[PDB]
């Protein structure tokens, strides 16, 4: 079935999802989320019981094939071992990383992974805690250094937007004294429940941290993370990708790029209420364009 | 590709003409007020949006810009790279100076991403881009950078490589800066020993594979070695080269071939 469709159509698109009809009980919307389910690598380092406790949730684990693996240190099985995922972009390979929100144990296992693999783009798409519930750790220092086994993390600077935080850091390795500027972009938009009720503030926040990554010439990957980081990372790497060849190509596929993300990490997009998200986001996005409102 | 206008380029095109309503009108930044100057630290200097949030926040004229100092820059804006800072000091230094278009509106003609994309690699120094960048350094700040920052900031140890940026940006003053020149010069010297003070790192090993040498250019990747380098330096010899092309000792011919010409090269290329 053709789900890849031209700027012009996308309004009647949706809205002929949005709708029931020819005797079935649900909609062409969730028809079409459900159809992603039977669309593999395999769960290895993941299961290791030395590495159990580094998982949030035990049914949401990194591909083999995808993983980000660090360096082994010596004597402590288990150590290249960190819930995350490569995911490619529109125009590079490994452009993100999928994560989970850091736990307190392995919080240090995230600062090396941003050194390891050259990320000094970080994106949380979470509050710490939400619902009366912990989705990620403070895995950055707030008012004076910190160190995080190897890495000394000095916050630099912290700036208030309107629908984000941005907070900068200077890591130190401090085994050889090499150091980095790291940046932080917290969205702070997003509701407990349910989805953002316009995309407006999540589209220009996607548009600011890829503008970031332009300007400051930053050639690694973004590591996003929300509670297990298959969500609203799915949701923010779908329209980061999806929003970007609309524009250079003028065609929309949302279900090809999920089923795509989905073969590096599992479950990108968790429910249906995200992905008709990512719909309703880039039907707002196109009309930012007078000649397709 | 989508086409035709939208919300973004309304909003920018109403950014600019703020900026070159000011200009033209011949207003000295001065008494530039706060959108304009908001409009100017985004579309002429270049700063990040959180900067930018910052100055339309706490600095309402031009006048109070001019009239920062370091540290209430750092306070008001929020700047705490030093070399942001000094991008910041020079643009409005520059700016002073103008409105006291034929500056060009047309910014970012050799801004960083110029600096990054461009100049760097064609110095043969492709590795040093994203430290270049992430410190926004432009064309203008190039000359001002002062060994501190060079050795820890710009991550460049390397003595060689500091030569290499050196001879590099003075290519750049004996130019008067003109990008156009340099582009030009450089084109109409692909095929001809001639004007190798303008050679790019790549036209440098286009020279070492026409002499049959081919397969030792590849070395001189990330080398630092590029035409005014070889041009304005007078200590740079052909052993100096053979070593970063790593030529084998017991390629005894290659040796005496890269020796013959180079002495060529500067002799019909160069004034040394």
């Amino acid at each position: 079935m053709n789900t890849e469709v031209p700027a012009r159509n996308l309004y009647a698109y949706i809205q002929k999802l949005t709708q029931i009809e020819t005797g079935e009980n649900v909609t062409g919307m969730e028809l079409e989320f459900k159809r992603l389910a039977s669309s593999t690598s395999r769960f290895i380092s993941a299961n290791l019981p030395c590495n159990k406790f580094k998982n949030r949730l035990v049914n949401i684990m990194p591909y083999e094939s995808t993983r980000v693996c660090l360096q082994p240190i010596r004597g402590v099985e288990g150590s290249d071992y960190i819930n995350a995922s490569f995911l490619d972009g529109y125009r590079q390979q490994k452009a993100y990383i999928a994560t989970q929100g850091p736990l307190a144990e392995t919080t240090e296992d995230f600062w090396r992974m941003l050194w390891e693999h050259n990320s000094t783009i970080v994106v949380m798409l979470t509050k710490l805690r939400e619902m009366g519930r912990e989705k990620c750790h403070q895995y950055w220092p707030a008012e004076r250094s910190a160190r995080y086994q190897y890495f000394v993390v000095d916050p630099m600077a912290e700036y208030n937007m309107p629908q984000y935080i941005l907070r900068e850091f200077k890591v130190t390795d401090a085994r050889d004294g090499q150091s980095r500027t790291v940046r932080q972009f917290q969205f702070t938009d997003w509701p407990e429940q349910g989805v953002p009720k316009s995309g407006e503030g999540f589209i220009d926040f996607i548009g600011q941290v890829h503008k970031t990554k332009e300007q400051f010439g930053q050639d690694g990957p973004i590591s996003v993370h929300c509670s297990a980081g298959v969500g609203r990372t799915g949701v923010f790497i779908t329209l980061s990708i999806v929003l970007e060849r609309m524009r250079y190509e003028g065609v929309v596929d949302i279900f090809q790029t999920v089923k795509m993300l989905r073969t590096q990490r599992p479950a990108m997009v968790q429910t249906e209420d995200q992905y008709q998200f990512c719909y309703r986001a880039a039907l707002e996005y196109l009309g930012s364009f007078d000649h397709y409102a | 590709k989508l086409t035709g206008p939208g919300d973004k380029d309304r909003r920018n095109k109403r950014k600019h003409e703020l900026l070159e309503e000011a200009c033209r009108q011949g207003l000295p930044f001065a008494a530039w007020d706060g959108p304009t100057v908001v409009s100017w630290l985004e579309l002429w200097v270049g700063m990040p949006a959180w900067y930018v949030a910052a100055c339309r926040a706490n600095v309402k004229s031009g006048a109070i810009m001019a009239n920062l100092s370091d540290t209430e820059i750092q306070r008001e804006i929020g700047i705490s790279n030093p070399l942001h800072r000094l991008k910041l000091r020079l643009a409005i230094q520059e700016m002073v100076s103008l409105t006291s278009w034929e500056q060009i509106l047309a910014y970012g003609d050799m801004n960083h991403e110029w600096v990054g994309n461009d100049w760097l690699p064609s110095l043969g120094l492709p590795q040093y881009r994203s430290y270049f960048m992430e410190s926004l350094v432009d064309a203008r700040m190039l000359d001002h950078l002062n060994k501190k920052e060079l050795r820890g900031q710009l991550k460049m140890v390397d003595s060689f490589h500091r030569v290499s940026l050196h001879y590099g940006i003075m290519c750049l003053k004996r130019l008067n800066y003109d990008r156009k020149d340099l582009e030009r010069r450089r084109e109409e010297s692909q095929t001809q020993i001639r004007d190798v003070m303008v050679w790019s790192n790549e036209r440098v090993m286009g020279w070492v594979s026409g002499l049959g040498l081919k397969e030792f250019a590849t070395n001189l990747t990330e080398s630092g070695v590029h035409g005014a380098l070889l041009a304005l330096d007078e200590t740079f010899d052909y052993s100096d080269l053979a070593l970063l092309l790593q030529i084998p000792t017991q390629n005894a011919q290659a040796r005496q071939l890269l020796e013959k010409e180079f002495s060529n090269l500067i002799s019909l290329g160069t004034d040394r």
